[PDB]
């Protein structure tokens, strides 16, 4: 599927910025990265906190937040980007989202994408989801795929800095 | 028959043709003052 | 593909602070730092903020860029919140105007071999001293395409052409090797509102009197004065010498009795007499 001239933003996950809240031990954040039957659950409440990171700002269009039909898949999702910390579910309800959104049955469908706000999400280097509610008010939800569609922005690594021309000593 | 007339006129066909027909026939333009300024245009703002 | 010579470097309040305050530490020598801000699209180069780069033997190079400081610099401000990414590097030219250097060239080369946008940014402390700010946006013109196509920009717009080039920056470069960038100043308010807090006046600043033994010695010396000079002007218009009146009026123009030193005194003198009535009247029903 996914959008003329953008790309899916699985090769740009950085796995050590992406931590979940509330996963269940046994359905972890991985199964829900992989376009496997394996999905994710949240153990203690329908409320999960999804939290991604990104190597290098990349560009938000669609995301596509799958879930199982039974009715414990997403329904209500908030959305924040470039959270300098960990968000707390209390706080998080309290705090005002880049891109409330109510997931509908087509969505969570396997096919089914749901549109960003391609305007809010431009330097986005981690997207928080908090899924508010289940469909069928589940005690626990879960989330059978999970990711982001779009584009990287590139990004000036000074880390890569180095001398490209002139001889060293020089001064001004 | 009529009908089909008066709605291609509103339409904007026949004065369109019309339009063209004056603007080709008569269309008589001094191309040396146009000469004149392409031999005096190195900048590509005064190209474009 | 082209650069438009209407991209325009967004230069934040809080950047364009910051580097005055730097050059301005280093000066009699010449201080750098790195520029963070986003390449939101292809005509506008947006800076947020300026961390400096600490002084170095080395002086504006690219050793001038400690890399372990830089790194923990750009870690720990993202923490805070600022996940943004190097635009750009600004040095301090003392004394001399906005242009580039061969060493500068250098480093401007090196800083786009990151990104092709890293733009070049050039303030000088010492010539920025009144409410000019003496500040250039620099980037490098491949002297390849300075024969394979022709000048670097694009002018799709006049958005660029409604500045002008410095003999100074033409004299080191400009047009030549390096380009100079349109520098626009993105203020908002909140730190515009804040910013009129340097000069406010309190209220009480308001409802003074003044004093009035230096008052009364200010009235004085400006009647005076405005006598001295009523007997020059009834001395001008008295005499009306009409030996081409207009010719007159033009051979003698100095800036002097008729109306200059005139009634420009009157109005300092009126002013001052009624804004201390009014604030004394104002006082007087106020308090009590």
């Amino acid at each position: 599927d996914i959008p003329k001239g953008y790309m899916d933003l699985m090769p740009f996950i950085n796995k050590a910025g992406c931590e979940c809240l509330n996963e269940s031990d046994e359905h972890g954040f991985d199964n829900c990265l992989r376009k496997d039957t394996t999905f994710l659950e949240s153990d203690c409440d329908e409320q999960l906190l999804i939290t991604v990171a990104f190597n290098q700002p990349v560009k938000l269009y669609s995301m596509k937040f799958q879930g199982p039909d039974n009715g414990q898949g997403p329904k209500y999702v908030k959305i924040f980007i470039n959270l300098p910390r960990s968000m707390d579910f209390e706080e998080a309800e309290r705090s005002e989202p880049t891109q409330a959104l109510e997931l509908t049955e087509d969505d969570i469908k396997e096919d089914g994408i749901v549109p960003l706000r391609y305007v809010k999400f431009q330097n986005v280097n981690s997207v928080t989801i908090f899924v508010q509610s289940n469909q069928g008010e589940e005690e626990t939800t879960r989330i059978s795929y999970f990711t982001f569609i779009g584009t990287p922005v590139q990004a000036t690594n000074m880390n890569d800095f180095k001398r490209v021309v002139g001889k060293k000593g020089e001064s001004h | 028959d009529q009908t089909l007339k008066m709605i291609k006129i509103l339409s904007g066909e026949m004065a369109i043709e019309l339009h063209l027909q004056f603007l080709i026939r008569n269309n008589n333009t001094d191309l040396m003052i146009l000469k004149n300024t392409k031999d005096a245009v190195r900048n590509s703002v005064c190209h474009t | 593909p082209a650069v438009d010579t209407a991209e325009q470097v967004y230069i934040s309040s809080l950047a364009l602070l910051k580097m005055l305050k730097h050059g301005r530490a280093g000066v009699p020598m010449e201080v750098m730092g790195l520029m963070l801000g986003e390449f939101v699209d292809d005509y506008t180069v947006r800076v947020i903020d300026v961390f400096a780069m600490p002084q170095s033997g080395t002086g504006v190079s690219v050793e001038a860029v400690d890399p372990v400081f830089q790194a923990k610099m750009l870690d720990m401000l993202k923490q805070t919140g600022r996940p943004e990414m190097v635009v750009g590097w600004y040095h301090s030219h003392p004394g001399f105007g906005c242009w580039l250097s061969g060493v500068d060239i250098n480093t401007q080369q090196s800083f786009e071999a990151l990104s092709e946008r890293a733009v070049a940014v050039v303030v000088d402390p010492i010539q920025s001293v009144k409410g000019k700010v003496v500040i250039d946006a620099f980037r490098l013109i491949n002297a390849n395409m300075m024969v394979l196509g022709h000048e670097p920009r694009q002018t799709t717009s006049n958005l660029g052409h409604l500045n002008k080039p410095s003999i100074q920056a033409l004299i080191h470069g400009l047009n030549r090797h390096y380009y100079s960038i349109t520098i626009n100043y993105r203020k908002n308010e909140l730190e515009q509102k804040m910013l009129l807090n340097l000069h406010k006046k309190s209220w009480m600043e308001g409802l003074t009197l003044q004093d009035y033994s230096e008052h009364c010695k200010h009235n004085e010396s400006v009647v005076k004065e405005m006598l001295e000079l009523a007997k020059n002007y009834n001395k001008a218009v008295e005499e009306e010498d009409k030996m081409t009146p207009e010719q007159l009026a033009i051979k003698n123009v100095g800036k002097q009795d008729p109306k200059r030193h005139l009634e420009e005194h009157v109005d300092v003198l009126m002013t001052s007499n009624i804004v201390q009535c009014l604030a004394a009247m104002l006082d007087t029903v106020v308090f009590k």
